[PDB]
């Protein structure tokens, strides 16, 4: 038992580390970077001995080790929980945070905020295992707001850049959208149970919690970017690429889906709060990946597709499957985060190109960066025997034999026709055929920071399904028996999107120009949903915030 | 239509920004090199076919339909360049620009750090200060009554004045700094 | 309390024999000395409030908003020295006399054992201030708020007069011990409901209520630092210790006079967040602010549940530390740009990198982020009020969103985007500027590590 | 440590080691590096703090209250009486509170210590706690922010009249 | 024309007089002693030592006493078979109800 | 033939497919002209107190200092109650107000109401 | 990562540039040959200059200065403003 919370505090503590570094600092600093990297790196060995004796045993525990504050019956005390969740999220999330900055020691060194940098991509980790290790409600809103916050400060990182200042009050909006919901949900808790411990919500386990899981559904939806409040995610690509790798992939993004996993025992006594998920994460992946089908940038592609991803997390939570879709959430840090830092790898290599339509031939030019984007690509969709295939494919194995919404099947199939859709498109345009971008070739990979930091995520996105599915117990039971067509659909789906895309790819060398389709105005121009809403509904504030509020009431007639 | 020399546009300038713009559009709709070189070519041969039309008025109606013909084929999201205006590294470094005036209010023992780079610009300020005046008194004696027309500035006129309003943008940041 | 009267009483012969360079070091020293003396009022106990004499008391309510004001003036006497370099001596010891005059008036005012000698502190406050905003304010130009004094004197603080008076001849007594246990229930009748709106609307004007804040974001601009200071910080807070104190006699009529003023208060938070997206002027939007922080003290209040007395308590002293700090943020640009105009100096974590961080803190602890205690009072009134009704948490969490949305706006526009061109008269930041920031925050940061000091008497 | 009835724990069962597979495992070897480098030279520093502790003992004291005379008993605008009848009684309040908090601990450390079988193995500890906030409802709720004694009792006095009622109502 | 009028006074800065100004005050040695004042008085003083007596504060209002007498009265209405609260909080036996 | 592009308040018509941007007569010669004539003139104003050395502070621009003078001080003194500013100070002013005032007591007669006849489960909610 | 530009560079880019172009021969291109006047193209050609230029180095070139660069030595001189080359 002392070994467990012991190193399970030491991680945490380790990472606050370099934070009392570098505000305590006279000096310039020998390698602050490399510091914070190796700070990581350890925590990441440190927290792996917690794990690895959950794995022995099951060991779990809480740790409320501050006595904080006490309501007259709330007492709100530093509670940690060191659960399944904590024991498989906290080695991935330092794992990935690990190659994120070995990736940023060679991608951010122009910038001379370098320190900065490092200290806000560590402050969103500490905020992060805040979330997902805290025990009661209040904590978990510490670190809730603690990652909208970093996300603020990491969107906006080019501050005299409109559009990026423009993109992080946009996410600041869209998340304080989504904590309406979970101020219901605590208000909900406080009121109706009297607590916002975990343990005493779930031991009570109450049944009129249709309103609280519409609560903790709003939160997800700000926090996840579900269909409604989902623009943010693809307007949170003008941060950095390191930015965009760890937190809007693979570790922000996934805290409002491991908000609904944290809180199982309430959504599988609530066929209503799975139904209107299920609802939800159908229409979000479905729309995602519709609009990254007609995209040209390639940050905003894989955006998309980490957001198509988050629906699909939300479609097999709302099977009532939430292992599956935590395992889905382990499996898709590693390629998800290996297909940004491949693609940021090119667009420092082209001297900040983005745009697909100017890249080409790198193929032979960048072999390592085509080589794990191709393996990042197979495991988004659905390769055999990736570490995509050991999470996804179950997904698609409960989707279809369970007692399901049939439309909500179907747009789960579509989409993932989709993902083989637009992956064979970035291997299309950005790594087949003939090179479009300038003629003065700099194409340069060959840094160690670089290949190594990609080889350990690839060393993930090939084995860490196969490891990790076999390291966790069972928390449901598999439903392993289906029809043949029924067990070959994800497979044959996701070949048939392959098939589909490579036809439309082989149209495009085809001397003919075509006037565009309405379905390809609607999915170029993002459902025309962030063109209205983000012209409608802040117009329709201010000028109700000058004419009525302040010039006609608070100053003429009150 | 808003231009800091011109009032307006000339009928040749529309026609070369619209060739501009279709063509710039036409590569955002037509990804491949050789594809696009081949409608390029296509397209070269549409806007020279009236080339040699001397009527302004049906150039007028002809350059109009075919803003509406642009306009109907454009692409969505066309092609921006990184640094141009919509691109992705547009003003990206703005915030790195810090302007010069404020190494004039740095502290002594850090000026001291680069002697040789303040005590050349002790000189560089002094050009300035003694270019200013003469520049003054070179405007006022050319600009017509009412204020300058147009927005452009002459030039240094005799040898050895410097050109009048020229220090912001001589001592202007680097775009990389 | 007289340990407290006394040193402030003997900053006057402080201030006024102190040789002509040595009136700030001394002020602020010794009243850095008063403040941390203002620390024996943590001697509280669960049952018993400590009761001093006939004349002071201080329970869990009164002691954590004497502490902020023993702590807030060394720091008005920073923020306000620099503007008065080129003042007459004498007159800059007036000014400093005003100030000391004023926290006379208020450390009495929080610890009035009797509710009238809270009347005649309480309108006495007013006095300093009004001389502090009309003597100092570098401009003067109140055609439309003369009529707005004229109207709260008229529905304010002359019906309480008369109110507490009446209470004196029913009661035989207006001590607020005497008045915890020989307290009747205010019936339903019209004489009790003149007697609710005389007990009430002068500390509606203070808080400010929405429709009532008209002389906020005027009094706010047209003042010097130290009166925007304790008019953020201290003045507001006088409407909700006086409502926490005089609800104890308006029970049961409350549990239904309150419903218009709610109705005022959590729409009106809804109007001035969004008031704040819509604001040239840095100063006024940080009024408007606060006047959108004060309609949840208001509602919390007239709630009278214990979370929602613990919330308010606890957003009092925090909105009293970060709106303090945001007037001291806008007052280190004006004093370099010489305007208010929030669109003229942009871009400035470009040119002050320490100065944009304290910007992003104090934004961070304006749009509640938590732990803070602006987090923990935010959160603490909106439960409550979800268990005054379900709905309202909509306008809560509505609000949650313009507040958040503002707050950061303030941060883009004044300290992000490119610098303006024509403005070089941007100094570094001055030491001094950089202390004020630092000792509104940090108090206000280590709070968050013990807030049972300032969730009131009911904690 | 503290009182194993007020804080009970059932007696622990763990299963033995029953190694199956020839591999060693990491965990036995971390456990006798992690009792060599970190658990002797704390309990080290330990001893000697304790025997500094030795070195000077001197003990505190739980405060008692001595029953005064409730709300009940005390005359009407009485207030020398009713002041100790209302320290007494918000003594017993903020108390009440903290059994509360007591039987919340109890039953949020059965559902974490029972892990998967808490509902079936946790009934006893969440009717306690049933028991305690209906108890803590009844005696305590919808006071208000300036809750005294004298609305405690006025409470007790509406519901002892609802009562008697629906026992009148049933004969 | 219009009055006799002084003109507008500049702004002036305290960086070119004295590099070192920390800003209090135009004369550098007023200046460094009333920085050492507000950071001697404020942080040392105020901050560190009100930290420290505010972290070691006497059971403030006395919530930890609390505790240990709720530890005290479980253990004696456990072990005597009571229940742990009553639902009155006052002896119901010396209440006089009104009659009807 | 073609679809033609239609305007809107957020979506304005482009400066290509605007007809009145085709003008070629001498009197739009003077217009644009006066507006080239006055923009170098505010350009030469400005700019020689941009780029003057003696001059280190603000270049106060009067038009901004009268946008703010007129966002802030120019709303009253120009005020005329009629029918149009009362009815819109009273749909805006009192109506939400109305609005929400009667959503809550009824919701809170609602519960109350609940309360009253023990139908709202209130059972472990003993924090208000 | 990011080479530095050159006058020599630039230069020998945008003769490069222009010596693979189907109306301009390259041996009577010069560092001051004029586009209309002494290469003999046409507006519209020019226009296809700049836009090779903007496909060479990777930046666009507004249309109030691509209706003036005449020769390639304006087009030296102007990249050569908008890159600050021989630091
Ligand atoms: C009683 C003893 C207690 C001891 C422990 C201390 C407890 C807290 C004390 C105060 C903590 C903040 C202090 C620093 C901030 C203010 C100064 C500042 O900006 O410095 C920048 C500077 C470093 O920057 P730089 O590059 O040198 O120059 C500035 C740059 O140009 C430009 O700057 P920049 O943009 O590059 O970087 C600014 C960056 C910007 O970063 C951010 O804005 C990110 C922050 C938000 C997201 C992350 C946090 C989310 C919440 C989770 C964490 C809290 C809970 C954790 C607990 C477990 C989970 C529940 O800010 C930071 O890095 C600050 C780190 C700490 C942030 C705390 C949260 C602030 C957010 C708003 C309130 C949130 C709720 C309340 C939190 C209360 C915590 C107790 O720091 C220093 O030089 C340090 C000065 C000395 C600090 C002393 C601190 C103690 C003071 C108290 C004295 C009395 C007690 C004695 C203790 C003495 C200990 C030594
Ligand atoms: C390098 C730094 C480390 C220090 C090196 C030098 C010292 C060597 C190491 C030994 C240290 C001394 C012995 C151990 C410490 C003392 C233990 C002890 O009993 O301390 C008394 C107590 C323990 O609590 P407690 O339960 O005894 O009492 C609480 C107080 N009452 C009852 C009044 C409410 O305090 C601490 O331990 C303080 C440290 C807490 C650590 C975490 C701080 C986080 C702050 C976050 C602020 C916001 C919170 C928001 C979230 C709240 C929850 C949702
Ligand atoms: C704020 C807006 C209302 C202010 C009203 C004026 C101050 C009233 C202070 C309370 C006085 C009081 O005891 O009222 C009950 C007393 C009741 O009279 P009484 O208390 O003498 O009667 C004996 C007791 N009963 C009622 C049982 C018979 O009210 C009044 O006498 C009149 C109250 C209204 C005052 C009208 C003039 C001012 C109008 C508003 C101006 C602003
Ligand atoms: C108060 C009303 C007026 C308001 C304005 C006041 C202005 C004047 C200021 C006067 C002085 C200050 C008064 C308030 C002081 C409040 C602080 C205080 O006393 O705290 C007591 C608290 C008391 O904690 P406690 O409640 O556990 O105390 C237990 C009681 N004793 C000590 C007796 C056993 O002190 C601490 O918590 C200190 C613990 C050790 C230090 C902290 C360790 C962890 C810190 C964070 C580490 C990094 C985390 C990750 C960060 C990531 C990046 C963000
Ligand atoms: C996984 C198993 C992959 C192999 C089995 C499926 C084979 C198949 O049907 O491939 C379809 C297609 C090849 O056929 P086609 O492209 O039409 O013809 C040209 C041939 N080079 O296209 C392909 O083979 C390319 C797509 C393969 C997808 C692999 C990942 C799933
Ligand atoms: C303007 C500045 C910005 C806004 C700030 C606030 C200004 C207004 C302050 C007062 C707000 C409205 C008055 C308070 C409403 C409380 C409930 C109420 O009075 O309901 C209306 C009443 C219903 O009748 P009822 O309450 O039963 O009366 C018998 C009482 N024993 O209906 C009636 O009895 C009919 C109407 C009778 C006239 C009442 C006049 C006195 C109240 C206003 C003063």
């Amino acid at each position: 038992m002392n070994l467990f919370s012991s190193l399970t505090l030491v991680t945490l503590i380790l990472l606050t580390m370099p934070i009392a570094a570098i505000n305590f600092n006279t000096h310039k600093f020998t390698n602050y970077p490399l510091y914070v990297k190796t700070t990581i790196s350890c925590a990441f060995i440190t927290s792996m001995i917690p794990t690895m004796m959950f794995i022995h045993t099951g060991q779990e525990m809480i740790i409320s080790n501050w006595h904080w504050l006490t309501i007259q019956t709330l007492k709100l005390s530093l509670s940690f929980k060191m659960d399944f969740f904590s024991m498989m999220f906290v080695p991935v999330a330092l794992f990935v945070t690990w190659s994120i900055m070995e990736f940023s020691m060679w991608y951010m060194h122009s910038d001379p905020n370098i320190n900065q940098f490092f200290k806000y991509l560590l402050l969103f980790l500490i905020t992060m295992l805040i979330l997902v290790t805290a025990n009661n409600l209040f904590q978990l809103f510490i670190g809730w707001e603690g990652v909208g916050i970093m996300s603020f400060l990491l969107i906006g990182w080019w501050y005299g850049r409109t559009d990026a200042n423009t993109a992080a009050l946009q996410a600041i909006l869209y998340n304080r959208i989504g904590d309406i919901g979970f101020i219901l949900a605590m208000a909900w808790f406080l009121i109706n149970l009297n607590t916002w411990d975990l343990q005493q919500i779930f031991m009570l386990n109450p049944n009129d919690s249709n309103l609280p899981l519409m609560g903790l559904i709003l939160a997800a939806t700000g926090k996840s970017a579900q269909f409604g409040l989902h623009p943010w995610l693809p307007s949170a690509m003008e941060g950095p690429t390191p930015v965009s790798a760890l937190l809007h992939s693979s570790t922000m993004v996934v805290a409002g889906i491991f908000l609904l996993i944290r809180f199982y025992p309430l959504t599988e006594n609530n066929k209503f709060g799975q139904s209107i998920m299920l609802c939800l994460g159908a229409m979000t992946t479905l729309f995602t990946a519709m609009c990254a089908l007609t995209q040209n940038d390639i940050k905003k592609i894989i955006a998309f597709s980490t957001s198509s991803q988050l629906g699909l997390m939300m479609v097999t939570i709302g099977i009532n499957q939430p292992h599956l879709a935590f395992l889905h959430i382990c499996t898709h840090a590693f390629f998800k985060a290996m297909l940004f830092m491949c693609s940021g790898s090119i667009i420092h290599s082209l001297n900040d190109e983005q745009d697909i339509r100017k890249m080409g031939g790198l193929f032979k030019a960048m072999p390592f960066t085509t080589t794990a984007l191709i393996i990042g690509s197979l495991a988004l969709t659905g390769m055999p025997f990736l570490t995509g295939f050991y999470s996804k494919d179950l997904i698609i194995e409960s989707a279809n034999t369970s007692y399901t919404n049939a439309w909500a099947l179907l747009m789960t199939l579509v989409a993932t026709s989709f993902t083989a859709i637009y992956s064979t498109r970035i291997i299309f345009f950005a790594l087949l055929g003939q090179p479009r971008f300038p003629t003065l070739i700099n194409i340069n990979e060959n840094n160690p920071f670089l290949i190594n930091s990609i080889k350990r995520l690839l060393i993930g996105s090939l084995f860490a399904g196969f490891i990790i599915s076999n390291n966790i117990p069972p928390m449901t039971i598999p439903q392993m028996t289906m029809p043949h067509y029924l067990k070959m659909t994800a497979l044959t789906v996701t070949i048939l999107g392959f098939i589909l895309a490579l036809e439309i790819s082989n149209t495009t060398h085809y001397l003919k120009f075509n006037y565009p389709s309405n379905t390809f105005k609607f999915s170029n121009l993002l459902g025309y949903y962030p063109t209205i809403m983000h012209r409608l509904t802040p117009y329709m504030n201010l000028t109700m915030s000058q004419k009525s509020a302040s010039s006609l009431l608070d100053l003429i007639w009150l | 239509a808003f231009l800091p020399s011109a009032a307006y546009l000339t009928h040749q300038q529309k026609v070369l920004q619209l060739y501009k713009r279709a063509l710039r559009h036409l590569e955002s709709r037509c990804v491949h090199r050789d594809k696009y070189r081949y409608f390029a070519c296509l397209l070269r041969a549409r806007f020279d076919e009236h080339k040699n039309e001397k009527d302004m008025v049906k150039a007028t109606q002809l350059l109009r339909e075919a803003e509406k013909e642009f306009w109907h084929g454009q692409h969505p999201q066309p092609y921006i360049f990184p640094e141009s205006p919509g691109g992705t590294s547009y003003e990206r470094y703005e915030c790195y620009k810090v302007p010069e005036w404020c190494l004039d209010d740095w502290h002594p023992s850090e000026k001291a750090m680069y002697p040789d780079y303040f005590a050349k610009r002790e000189q560089w300020k002094k050009l300035r200060r003694e270019s200013w005046e003469r520049e003054v008194k070179q405007l006022q004696e050319e600009t017509p009554v009412g204020g300058p027309r147009t927005e452009a500035l002459p030039p240094a006129r005799k040898q050895g004045d410097l050109p009048p309003l020229w220090w912001h943008i001589v001592t202007r940041p680097r775009e990389r700094p | 309390m007289l340990k407290y009267i006394i040193p402030t009483m003997m900053l006057m012969p402080l201030t006024w024999l102190s040789k002509n360079s040595m009136i700030w070091i001394n002020t602020t020293l010794h009243s850095l000395l008063i403040s941390l003396t203002s620390l024996l009022l943590l001697n509280q106990f669960g049952d018993n409030s400590l009761n001093f004499s006939l004349t002071f008391f201080s329970d869990s309510l009164s002691t954590p908003l004497l502490i902020l004001t023993m702590w807030l003036l060394p720091l008005m006497l920073m923020a306000s020295q620099h503007h008065l370099s080129k003042e007459n001596l004498a007159r800059k010891k007036l000014f400093i006399s005003m100030l000391i005059l004023l926290q006379l008036f208020l450390i009495m005012t929080f610890t009035a054992t009797e509710l009238i000698f809270f009347y005649i502190m309480f309108e006495a406050t007013l006095v300093p201030t009004l001389i502090i905003i009309t003597r100092w304010g570098n401009q003067t130009e109140r055609l439309n708020a003369g009529l707005y004094f004229l109207f709260y004197t008229l529905a304010g603080s002359l019906p309480l007069l008369v109110a507490l008076i009446y209470i004196q001849n029913t009661m035989g007594s207006l001590n607020f011990l005497i008045l915890q246990y020989w307290v009747q229930p205010m019936p339903n009748s019209w004489s009790n409901t003149f007697m609710w709106l005389a007990c009430m609307m002068a500390f509606m004007v203070k808080m400010p209520l929405y429709g009532l804040h008209l002389w906020l974001p005027k009094a706010h601009v047209e003042a010097p630092i130290a009166g925007s200071m304790v008019l953020a910080a201290i003045l507001l807070k006088l409407g909700g210790y006086g409502m926490m104190r005089i609800t104890l006699l308006l029970n049961p009529i409350t549990d239904f006079m309150a419903y218009p003023f709610i109705m005022l208060s959590l729409w009106g938070m809804i109007m001035t967040s969004s008031i704040c997206l819509r604001q040239t002027d840095l100063k006024s939007l940080i009024a408007y602010s606060s006047v959108s922080h004060m309609a949840l003290v208001i509602v919390a209040i007239l709630i009278q549940t214990p979370w929602s007395y613990m919330g308010a308590t606890a957003l009092m002293i925090a909105h009293g530390l970060t709106s303090s700090m945001l007037f001291c943020l806008a007052n280190s640009n004006y004093e370099r740009v010489h305007s208010r105009t929030m669109i003229l100096a942009r871009g400035l974590q470009t040119l002050l990198p320490l100065m944009a961080a304290w910007w992003l803190l104090a934004s961070l602890t304006n749009l509640a982020l938590p732990p803070s205690i602006n987090l923990i009072g935010e959160l603490f009134v909106v439960m409550s009020t979800f268990s005054w009704s379900n709905i309202t948490i909509i306008l809560m969490g509505l609000n949650m969103v313009i507040t958040a949305l503002y707050s950061l706006y303030m941060l883009i526009t004044t300290q992000r985007g490119k610098h303006t061109h024509h403005i070089n008269n941007i100094l570094p930041s001055f030491t001094r500027e950089n202390a004020l920031m630092s000792l509104h925050m940090l108090p206000l940061l280590l709070l968050s590590l013990n807030p049972k000091i300032i969730l009131g008497p009911l904690y | 440590s503290w009182d194993k009835d007020v804080y009970p724990e059932p007696p622990r069962r763990t299963p033995a080691p029953s190694p199956q597979t020839s591999l060693p495992n990491p965990i036995t070897y971390l456990t006798k590096a992690f009792d060599l480098l970190v658990d002797r030279p704390v309990t080290l520093v330990r001893e000697f703090i304790e025997r500094q502790h030795a070195k000077n003992k001197y003990y505190y004291y739980h405060r008692e209250f001595r029953r005064v005379p409730d709300i009940t008993e005390c005359h009407e605008k009485d207030v020398l009486c009713m002041f100790e009848a209302e320290m007494q009684w918000k003594r017993d309040y903020k108390v009440d509170q903290e059994i509360v908090n007591i039987i919340q601990e109890r039953l949020k450390a059965c559902q974490q210590r029972e892990g998967e079988s808490h509902r079936q193995n946790c009934a006893k500890e969440l009717q306690q706690f049933t028991q305690v906030v209906k108890a803590y409802q009844d005696r305590y709720h919808d006071l208000g922010a300036h809750y005294s004694a004298r609305k405690c009792l006025a409470k007790q006095k509406q519901r002892m009249l609802a009562e008697r009622k629906a026992t009148k109502e049933a004969a | 024309l219009r009055w006799q009028e002084d003109p507008e006074p500049e702004d002036e800065n305290l960086y070119e007089k004295n590099p070192d100004s920390h800003g209090y005050d135009k004369d550098p040695a007023v200046d460094v002693w009333n920085m050492r004042v507000v950071f001697f008085f404020g942080f040392s003083i105020v901050l560190v030592l009100g930290s420290t007596f505010v972290a070691y504060l006497p059971d403030y209002r006395m919530q930890e006493w609390a505790r240990r007498e709720a530890e005290r009265l479980v253990k004696y209405r456990e072990a005597h078979g009571l229940p742990l609260m009553e639902s009155n909080c006052f002896d119901p036996s010396k209440i006089q109800l009104p009659e009807d | 033939s073609f679809p033609k592009y239609e305007p809107s308040r957020l979506a304005s018509l482009p400066t290509t497919l605007d007809p009145a941007e085709y003008d070629i007569s001498s009197e739009t010669r003077k217009a644009q002209a006066e507006r080239l004539a006055i923009r170098s003139r505010l350009k030469r104003e400005y700019q020689l107190q941009y780029n003057d050395p003696s001059r280190r502070g603000v270049v106060e621009d009067p038009a901004l200092i009268r946008w703010t003078c007129a966002r802030s001080a120019n709303v009253y003194p120009n005020f005329r109650p009629n029918t149009k500013t009362s009815l819109l100070g009273a749909l805006f002013g009192i109506g939400p107000l109305i609005f929400w005032y009667y959503v809550f007591k009824t919701d809170r007669d609602r519960k109350e109401k609940l309360i009253q006849e023990g139908k709202l489960d209130r059972t472990f909610n003993i924090s208000y | 990562d990011a080479p530095p530009l050159t006058l020599e560079g630039i230069k020998d880019r945008v003769l490069y540039v222009l010596k693979l172009y189907d109306k301009i021969d390259p041996e009577k291109l010069s560092v001051n040959s004029h586009f209309m006047k002494d290469l003999g193209l046409d507006s519209l050609d020019q226009v296809e200059i700049i836009m090779a230029m903007e496909d060479e180095f990777g930046f666009e070139i507004p249309d109030i200065d691509a209706e003036k660069l005449m020769c390639p030595q304006e087009i030296v001189d102007y990249i050569a403003d908008k890159k600050d080359v021989y630091e």
